[PDB]
């Protein structure tokens, strides 16, 4: 009876609706961000759409950006995450209007965390069902990656995975330190981890179900999606390895 | 009123008179206001308007400074203060405070008649002068800024004497002589001269008693 | 009106005359112009009669509310901030030229507040029509460190100068000595007919009603 | 549905307040506040609150922190659900800034705690909003140069303390603090002794050796009114001073 | 969902009844008795006090009978806090009518206004009704002396003599047996004492649990008296003489 | 979305108000006594556990210069109503220039307490207030319930075992006694129901000169 | 321009007004009917000023008093009617004023026959006699001279005849046609007087 | 010039154990046409509180209605008569609540403060509630200068009821004889703690 | 699941929003619609619902803008609301600026409108699915759903008995890119016919593409195409 409203604590001091949101997110499509020596690399594996064959090639992209220098991705429902990303862009716009400089990453993360958290307080609002990764990289400060949970918790990482099969992806990513590995070498490792972890993914759908993006030295520390010419030899080498 | 800012090699010096209002209502005033430990601003124009602008922008700067804090662990009478924020971790940028002040002035520029000179130091752009004009336009000055009634009388004089990389001593002498000449020529400016020198690691505020001597 | 304030060692001394005028006509010969704001804060008003009285009552009771909530001794700077924000809320109107004098943990503080909402911390000041007459005496005779009795004498001289030189000033001298521990409001500090026969007035009717 | 909402049960209890306090207890984070003669110290365990997500190895452990600045001079520790705790930090900052703007001088710790508890009471009374599961300690220096240490819970009950704990153990940690303070009965000596007592109290309460990397210590004093975190090296030196007899 | 916690106070029952109104009436019927009657001299209100303890200040405290205006007074049966709310509102309405018209409100118009307020809570919104029933007595030039009886529904009626609260039926029986048209002030006061004694199950009425007040017009001026324990004791001994 | 959470039961009762009264009856006891030259309000607490600042947990509080208040119930509710009552007294003083009469304050706060028993989406206040004061019409001691009902008392108690304390006061109280006698009676009534020995630390007393809150040494001098 | 006249005795009240409807320089009508507003229950509101403001205010007051009397099932007292009219006129004074001058007449059992004079600024008082318009300047003294407390209604009508003749003879607007309300003996009568 | 439309003046004076208020009875129109000679500007609030309202007649009536409303609510709520000083502060607050759209009125308040001791109480106002209390006399209206002169010359401290009546009546009548737009009768109320004497003076009608 | 399907803001223990799922379930009862494209054109076809002998067929496809049209499946009133919103957005973009609205921006705005009704307890999800056909620098087919998601397709179909149409599209997708317009219309009509005969009355059919504003195909041309299909 206590699990029918986000605004009610259960006798053991838990909000069951947020836990059910966590269960919803853990079944959704995988997303990961990884700090590297020269950049951050973001990768979204949309394994759920392996059934739908008529979807346009690479149309579905869960990787978005703010200010052309902050990557923002998610695992969860598309509409809620679009709402959060619109809030992030609004916060960046308001900050630049007030102060004439771009929003710091930690301030944006805190504000979006509060925005997510506010919907877990009242009996009439649906809490957002999405975990949100927000990340950036700079020449001086290196990489900063944050993950905002559906409960409003925000935590900083060197690398993070959310969504389906995140345990296996985390286990494979943890095998080696990536802060002394470049992003171009890291793409092959990400493809190998996807082939070993997600059972729906295979050689014939890696090219059209996976979104890639990064912020590194080669992109002048600004947002970009990986071109096909860089992706194709990497996934070919991963398939040959596997 | 005379308010002056000059960037020198290792800091920025602001200076002002003390006279307020044919009748002198006050002769010991504070036209230079401490917004933050690394950021001061000089006022000119209507007094109540500028003072409420100072209070609003102090509130904004305090909010910005509290929000700028990251989580975790990292790493002739003078009065001197060392910055608590040694590494400039969370002190707001001078550009940010000057630009929100410009926004507030421009939004209310129908009735607000205030010209401000922000001076300060941050780790990104080092020492900066910003001039916020009457209608709410902001211009960054890399050599000097001047405003108020008296400043006009010294314009060419400052333009004659400014050097690109002045030391502390000669910049102090220049700014003091500039305010002295402006007070000599302008009735609306007078009294003791307040100077604020802002540097990488400290701020020192000088008070000066003055007299103009000439046999021209 | 002539009002004045000065800062002596561990004390503020406010002073005022006791004349209120309806234009050329003296409307009140013993008006009180020193207003209580708290035990350690007093003020005097030199502007629109109503605005000063109601603003002083508002400030006094809001300061009492703040004292009750926070339990701290009130600060003069809080009164300055509240007054200036309220006066700037109106575009120059609700004119109140105030001398606000108090003692708090930061020391004795004297402020001149203008009707447009600008404040100025001062060692002494004077306000009203006879402000310049008082300021002459104060600027002649003020020194930084003075005893309470010397400050009282100088305040009395300034207010008397305003009384005798400004036509809008007259009556007695009021003073208030504010310290941290208490205040001493000395209202009468200094002071520089026919009976008709019964029934002479004709009447048309009279009615007697018993209470 | 009397236990679902913040309305009275037949026994007169608001069980939602009890369950919010249970949620605060479930995080398994211990924080301890101590008051010196002219200083105050907060120590916290620098661990992620026990929640759905566990601790990842790639998680930046320096970023974890239950201690926050409200102003330059007032600080706090906040234990509970992390989103609730962040929301309460932002609320406290907004209250302090509003006090500074309206009154022209900085709020003190007590008035800040009372304003925060006024906000919390609305959650306790209005059925349409959830209680913030967040317990908090606040420290500052008042105008009289004496240290203030105050503590509040989700019920909205503010109290001043010479020393206090937010954690899983109460009436044993209270005994530990009682023993240390009665044993205790120059500004630098006061600062050092109070920091030592906070560190040793946390070590005794938690019942295992503390690593300097996994605890955060912050202090206010008349020597430095700004609420500042001491370095990891200083905490390591203080831990070394323990067990050297 | 908050509609699960909504009791729907303003919703009809199957029998065309408001259950909350009927429960408020039940609350009224359990409260102590208040009687009203009309004499030739004027209006009488009486009530039996609820004895909580001997430490109550019985000097100038009246908890059942209240003044609304110099020409209107009322007796309460039900919850006292709701009654205080509605009494303050009635005082506001009387002075609002004096403001708008420069003459005193007729008693019927005040009864209509306060009963409209009571009816609004039964028809509009989702709040509980006021759990009070009034006996509003008064005088006006157009209609003379008047006594109205209100209810939680906003229904009101007009009476020459009636009773509300506990044991109101037996009080009404005694009233119809004993009340008559042309009756004096003393006779009406003795009848009020008799009715309070009969309804309170006491052979002799005790002055310490009787509130008694009356409104009378003399010299074209309305005057209200609230009898003290001394005057009530005088009337008690007069009642026992008869 | 606003509806009353307090509703009439089938027997006409408002169960939420009954439960607020139950919470009142379990909370720590407070009392008031009106004497012919004054009025006092007293309360007790558990002994402090050597850490909590006693001065920061006073239940007796000053409303205005000659008005004080104590409560039995929920502390946060008490702080909210205390702030509101200070605001209302200040509003009266702004309007009429004089200190608020005790009856007017009691009526206003009683109406405010009533409003939370009918307005939607809220619960009743979980406390009972005792307000003591002096004005031109004399000395007043008023109780206010969670319902919003208020009572004019000569002496009363509003918490744990308040029937027993009320019987004690009924035997002891007289209409004409001094302030010292009333304080002695209040202390004896408090220590009667208390489990164990009632020290000075387990007592707060306020007395209405302006409204005074007694110091610990004064209470100890009374306890001799 | 709209001349209004009122005269109150112990046993009557009489109101009178010119019957001209003016539009710039032309008389739209010599039998105007937008000045008198008879209310149910022995009450009359005689309005001057702008025709549109007269219509709006007169119908507003009439529809409000009728609503009162039907809601309460009683006749509103004349004093209450007059002070309600003044209150509503003063309410609009600082927000879109009704530039209308008012004579308010009635009969009560409580207070007998009653006349109230009220101007466009809502300055009201009870009077035995009163007038409005520029023509007031030419009639008021006549009302002062020939009035006495025990006038019969016919003597009052003779006084009004003197007022009308003076308005014809001396006033710039040679006002010839007049309407009269006579309240007396629990009846309200209408009369029309030319010259 | 708004005060010249109707004219009018109110006066109050104090004696020993007695106080008096007085006013003219004219209602004028356009500064020169007299339209009533019974327009009393004195209003009873309670037995120890009277108010004299001079200025624009519509604002006199509106303010009197507001004050009657407030006083009746206060007295019925508290079951006691309102203190004269409480009423004076309330009148100040009411006048200041309309600061930017004021009622064009210049009130005086005359009454007895109760302490039973009956102390005279007199205070005069401006249109926005700035009040000055006096021990001797109070004046408002367009005839303020003449009233000030008469009261300054003729006021005698601690007069009995008869002497107070004669002095206040002579002050009012002499002041009114020098004012075009005020007069046409004069009302004089004399309050003592047991009774009130209301008189109408045989005044000029010019 | 009866506990958790009562209000739209409640997640089930499996992390499902049952009311949004029911709004999606409303879409399968609508008549079938199909949309395909080539390099140059998008062809939309649909089965018009006919509820009785004397009825006229319910309209299935609607014009949004000169190069934008839609088809709907589900509750037609919700579709009307979304249609008016889309038309107003298109005309507002043509009013403020002098250019056609970006199709992706329009579809995102529609999806935001979908999602905003899923957040509050006082609102319900739009119980309708839209397929949006347009030519904005290339042929494009979008789909919107009650949960605020949207997708882009090379070929799309939904409604009652749309599984057979989906199977036909799965078989024949590789041909559509190089098909001419006549072959594309024939393929779309055959995919629709797999869902079932077709008739000029009961068959909505429209084309949009390069140098070709949105146009319903006339009854005579539709008769020719239906004859060719049979």
């Amino acid at each position: 009876g206590y699990d029918l409203s986000v605004s009610t604590f259960s006798p053991d001091g838990r909000l069951y609706q947020v836990e059910y949101i966590y269960k919803s997110i853990n079944n959704n499509n995988t997303a990961l961000c990884l700090e590297c020596k020269d950049g951050i690399i973001c990768c979204c594996i949309n394994s759920n759409m392996d059934k739908n064959k008529m979807i346009k090639k690479n149309s579905y992209n869960r990787i978005y950006h703010v200010n052309n220098n902050i990557i923002i991705t998610y695992s969860g429902f598309d509409g809620d995450a679009r709402n959060i990303i619109d809030r992030a862009r609004s916060e960046a716009n308001t900050y630049y209007y007030n102060f004439h400089t771009n929003i710091p990453l930690h301030i944006l993360v805190n504000r979006i965390s509060l925005y997510i958290h506010a919907y877990t307080l009242y009996w009439h609002m649906r809490p957002f069902a999405a975990s949100i990764i927000i990340s950036s990289f700079n020449e001086k400060d290196k990489g900063d990656i944050y993950c905002i949970e559906p409960n409003g918790a925000c935590y900083k990482y060197s690398g993070i995975v959310i969504g389906k099969n995140k345990e296996m992806f985390k286990t494979e990513i943890e095998k080696k330190d990536y802060k002394d590995i470049n992003v171009r070498d890291a793409i092959e490792d990400i493809y190998k981890f996807i082939l070993t972890s997600d059972d729906h993914m295979n050689k014939n759908n890696l090219q059209n179900l996976v979104n890639f993006s990064w912020i590194c030295k080669e992109s002048s520390y600004e947002f970009q999606n990986i071109h096909e010419e860089i992706l194709t030899p990497a996934l070919n080498k991963a398939v040959e390895y596997i | 009123t005379t308010i002056i800012g000059i960037i020198y090699d290792n800091g920025v010096m602001l200076a002002c008179d003390s006279r307020t209002s044919t009748f002198i209502s006050n002769k010991c005033s504070r036209k230079i206001n401490r917004i933050n430990e690394n950021l001061y601003v000089c006022r000119s124009g209507a007094s109540a308007h500028s003072q409420k602008i100072i209070e609003i922008i102090k509130h904004y700067c305090v909010s910005m400074k509290n929000e700028n804090r990251k989580k975790g662990r990292f790493h002739v009478t003078k009065n001197k203060y060392f910055y608590e924020d040694k590494f400039n971790d969370y002190n707001p940028l001078v550009e940010n405070v000057a630009h929100i002040t410009k926004k507030i002035i421009y939004t209310n520029n129908n009735f607000l008649s205030c010209a401000l000179i922000f001076g300060g130091y941050d780790k990104i752009k080092k020492q900066q002068l910003y001039a916020v004009n009457l209608n709410g336009s902001i211009i960054e000055k890399h050599d000097f800024a001047v405003s108020g009634s008296g400043s006009i009388y010294i314009q060419s004089y400052l333009q004659d004497k400014y050097k690109k990389f002045m030391t502390k001593k000669e910049c102090f002498n220049l700014i003091l002589n500039c305010v002295k000449y402006a007070m000599h020529n302008d009735n609306s400016s007078g009294g003791l001269i307040r100077i604020v020198n802002i540097t990488k690691s400290f701020v020192e505020e000088f008070t000066v008693v003055n007299t103009q001597m000439n046999f021209q | 009106t002539t009002i004045c304030g000065l800062v002596c060692q561990n004390a503020v001394i406010l002073g005022a005359d006791t004349r209120a005028t309806e234009g050329p006509i003296v409307a009140d010969k013993n008006c009180s112009k020193l207003h209580y704001i708290s035990k350690n804060i007093w003020c005097a008003g030199a502007g629109v009669a109503g605005d000063l009285e109601h603003t002083t009552l508002w400030l006094q009771h809001n300061v009492e509310l703040h004292r009750l909530n926070t339990n701290t001794q009130p600060r003069v700077s809080m009164c300055v901030s509240r007054l200036t924000q309220e006066l700037f809320k109106y575009q120059g109107y609700k004119v109140c030229a105030i001398v606000l004098g108090g003692v708090d943990v930061n020391g004795p503080q004297l402020y001149g507040i203008h009707p447009h909402g600008s404040s100025c911390l001062l060692p002494f000041t004077a306000l009203g029509s006879g402000s310049l007459n008082a300021m002459a005496v104060l600027e002649a005779k003020y020194r930084d460190n003075m005893t309470i009795e010397e400050g009282k004498n100088l305040v009395c001289e300034a207010i008397c100068a305003g009384i005798f030189n400004d036509l809008g000033s007259g009556g007695n001298v009021d003073i208030c000595v504010i310290t941290k521990d208490s205040y001493q409001h000395i209202r009468p500090y200094k002071e520089p007919p026919t009976i008709y026969p019964k029934g002479t007035t004709p009447i048309l009717s009279e009615k007697i009603e018993y209470i | 549905y009397d236990r679902h909402l913040t309305i009275f049960s037949p026994d007169g209890n608001l069980y939602q307040i009890e369950y919010a306090i249970k949620a605060v207890k479930n995080t398994n984070i211990t924080s301890v506040g101590v008051k010196g003669e002219n200083c105050a110290v907060i120590i916290s365990q620098k661990k992620m609150a026990t929640q759905y997500i566990s601790q990842d190895k790639l998680l930046d452990y320096n970023n974890i922190t239950n201690i926050y600045n409200i102003t330059d001079e007032i600080g706090c520790s906040m234990v509970g659900m992390p989103g609730d705790c962040l929301s309460m930090v932002y609320k406290a900052r907004s209250e302090a800034s509003e006090f500074l703007y309206s009154n022209g001088y900085n709020v003190n710790a007590e008035t800040l705690c009372r304003n925060i508890c006024d906000k919390i009471q609305v959650y306790t009374q209005h059925a349409y909003m959830r209680l913030h599961a967040c317990s908090g300690m606040i420290i500052g220096i008042d105008e009289n140069n004496k240290p203030e240490l105050f503590k509040f819970d989700p019920s909205g009950f503010c109290a001043g303390y010479r020393a206090c704990v937010i954690g899983n153990k109460e009436q044993e940690s209270i005994s530990v603090l009682e023993r240390l303070l009665e044993k205790r009965k120059t500004i630098d000596e006061d600062i050092r002794n109070t920091t030592i007592l906070a560190i040793e109290a946390l070590q005794t309460i938690l019942a295992f050796d503390l690593k300097a990397s996994e605890i955060e210590v912050a202090i206010v004093s008349t020597k430095n009114r700004n609420f500042t975190q001491i370095s990891e090296k200083e905490i390591d030196n203080y831990l070394t001073y323990i067990a050297e007899r | 969902m908050a509609r699960r916690y909504d009791s729907r106070t303003t919703t009809f029952s199957p029998e065309g009844r408001l259950y909350q109104v009927e429960y408020a009436l039940e609350a009224i019927n359990n409260a102590s008795i208040t009687i009203g009657l009309i004499t030739k001299d004027g209006v009488i209100l009486g009530a039996d006090k609820v004895f909580i303890s001997k430490l109550i200040d019985k000097a100038n405290n009246y908890e059942k009978i209240y003044k609304i205006d110099k020409h209107i007074f009322c007796g309460v049966a039900g919850l006292n806090a709701d009654a205080n709310i509605l009494i303050n509102q009635s005082r506001l309405y009387a002075q609002r009518y004096l403001y708008n018209y420069n003459e005193v409100q007729p008693v019927s118009q005040l009864v209509v206004q306060i009963c409209d307020i009571k009816q609004s809570y039964t028809q509009y919104g989702g709040l509980r009704p006021y759990g009070v029933s009034f006996l509003i007595g008064g005088y006006d030039t157009k209609d003379g002396y008047q006594l109205y009886h209100t209810d939680p529904s906003g229904n009101y009626s007009g009476w020459f003599a009636t009773a509300i609260g506990t044991n109101n039926l037996t009080a009404s029986s005694v009233l119809k047996q004993e009340w008559k048209n042309d009756m004096t002030l003393e006779e009406g006061l003795l009848l009020a004492l008799k009715t309070l004694a009969k309804s309170t199950d006491t052979e002799i009425p005790k002055s310490e649990k009787i509130e008694l007040a009356y409104l009378t017009n003399k010299d074209g001026e309305v005057y209200q008296k609230y009898l003290t324990e001394k005057e009530i004791e005088e009337l008690i001994k007069l009642y026992t003489q008869k | 979305y606003s509806f009353s959470l307090t509703t009439f039961s089938p027997t006409g009762k408002l169960v939420q108000i009954e439960y607020a009264l139950n919470r009142v009856s379990s909370s720590s006891p407070a009392l008031g006594i009106r004497a012919k030259n004054g009025v006092i309000i007293a309360t007790e607490k558990k002994s402090p556990n050597e850490l909590i600042e006693e001065n920061s947990i006073f239940k007796i509080q000053q409303i205005s210069e000659h008005i004080g208040i104590v409560y039995a119930g929920m502390p946060g509710d008490f702080r909210v109503l205390l702030k509101r009552a200070r605001k209302e007294a200040i509003r009266y003083s702004l309007q009429y220039g004089s200190e608020i009469l005790v009856k007017e304050l009691v009526k206003i706060i009683a109406s405010i307490v009533q409003e939370f028993t009918q307005t939607g989406g809220v619960r009743p206040f979980g406390l009972s207030l005792l307000i003591c004061g002096v004005d031109v019409y004399g000395y007043h001691l008023y109780q206010i319930d969670p319902s919003g009902c208020y009572f004019n008392w000569m002496a009363t108690c509003v918490g744990k075992d308040y029937q027993n304390n009320m019987s004690f006061l009924e035997k002891r109280y007289n209409k004409d006694i001094e302030i010292e006698d009333a304080i002695h009676t209040a202390i004896l009534t408090l220590k009667e129901s208390y489990e164990g020995v009632l020290n000075e630390k387990n007592i707060e007393i306020g007395v209405a000169k302006p409204f005074k809150i007694l110091t610990q040494n004064e209470i100890k001098d009374y306890l001799i | 321009m709209d001349t209004l006249i009122g005269l109150r005795g112990n046993n009557f009240v009489v109101l009178a007004a010119d019957t001209y409807s003016i539009n710039s320089i032309i008389k739209l009508k010599n039998d105007d009917n937008t000045k008198f507003y008879d209310i149910h229950g022995n009450k009359c509101l005689l309005l001057g000023g702008s025709i549109g403001d007269r219509l709006q205010f007169g119908e507003f007051i009439r529809k409000n008093v009728h609503l009162y009397q039907y809601q309460n099932n009683t006749d509103m007292f004349v004093k209450s009617f007059a002070f309600f009219t003044r209150k509503n006129l003063a309410y609009y004074l600082r927000r879109n004023p009704f530039e209308v001058n008012c004579l308010i007449a009635g009969y009560d059992k409580k207070d007998g026959y009653q006349l109230y004079w009220c101007d466009y600024l809502s300055n009201m008082d009870s009077v035995n006699k009163g007038a409005h318009g520029y023509g007031a300047y030419l009639v008021s003294a006549i009302l002062d001279k020939y009035y006495h407390e025990n006038l019969t209604v016919d003597e009052a009508l003779d006084i009004f005849k003197l007022c009308f003749e003076e308005l014809k003879k001396r006033f710039l607007l040679t006002q010839i046609n007049y309407e009269l309300r006579i309240m007396y003996d629990n009846k309200v009568e209408t009369q029309y007087v030319t010259v | 010039s708004i005060y010249n439309y109707n004219g009018g003046c109110v006066l109050g004076m104090s004696g020993s154990n007695c106080v008096a208020i007085a006013c003219d009875l004219r209602l004028g129109a356009n500064t020169f046409t007299t339209v009533s000679t019974k327009f009393s500007k004195i209003f009873k609030m309670n037995n120890n509180v009277y108010v004299g309202l001079s200025g624009l007649a519509t604002d006199i009536q509106t303010l009197y209605e507001i004050l009657r409303y407030r006083v009746n609510l206060y007295e019925v709520r508290q079951d006691a008569e309102m203190d004269v000083e409480c009423f004076a502060n309330m009148l100040s607050s009411i006048l200041y609540s309309n600061r930017f759209s004021p009622y064009f009125v210049n009130p005086i308040v005359v009454g007895f403060k109760l302490k039973v001791n009956y102390e005279p109480y007199l205070t005069a106002y401006d249109l926005i509630g700035a009040k000055c209390e006096t021990r001797d006399f109070v004046v408002n209206g367009v005839t303020s200068e003449q009233l000030f002169g008469m009261c300054e010359s003729l006021y005698v401290k601690d007069q009995d009821e008869n002497g107070l009546f004669e002095t206040i009546s002579q002050c009012l009548l002499s002041a009114l004889d020098r004012d075009c737009i005020s007069g046409w009768g004069a009302e004089v109320l004399v309050l003592t703690p047991e009774k009130i004497i209301k008189k109408k003076l045989k005044a000029r009608m010019d | 699941r009866n506990l958790y399907d009562t209000d739209n803001i409640i997640y089930s223990p499996e992390g499902r929003l049952y009311q949004v799922e029911y709004a999606s379930e409303a879409i399968k009862q609508g008549t079938c619609a199909v949309a395909i494209k080539s390099k140059d054109y998008v062809v939309v076809s649909g089965l018009k619902k006919c509820i009785s002998k004397l009825s006229f067929p319910q309209e299935k496809i609607f014009k949004i803008d000169d190069y934008i049209g839609i088809s709907m499946s589900g509750i037609t009133s919700d579709a009307k609301v979304l249609t008016k919103f889309m038309q107003n957005e298109c005309l507002s973009h043509k009013f403020l600026y002098n250019e056609n609205i970006n199709i992706e921006s329009l579809v995102r705005s529609v999806a935001d409108k979908y999602q905003k009704n899923t957040q509050k307890s006082s609102k319900r999800a739009f119980g309708v699915g839209l397929m949006i056909a347009a030519y904005h620098n290339e042929p494009c087919i979008f789909e919107t759903r009650p949960n605020g998601s949207y997708f882009e397709y090379d070929a799309l179909s939904f409604g009652a008995r749309s599984h057979a149409s989906k199977t036909y599209l799965e078989k024949n997708l590789h041909l559509f890119e190089e098909c001419s317009l006549e072959e594309l219309i024939l393929h779309c009509l055959k995919a629709l016919k797999c869902s079932l005969e077709l008739t000029i009355s009961n068959t909505a059919l429209a084309v949009v593409g390069k140098n070709h504003p949105w146009q319903e195909i006339s009854s005579l041309q539709l008769e020719e195409y239906l004859s060719k299909v049979k």
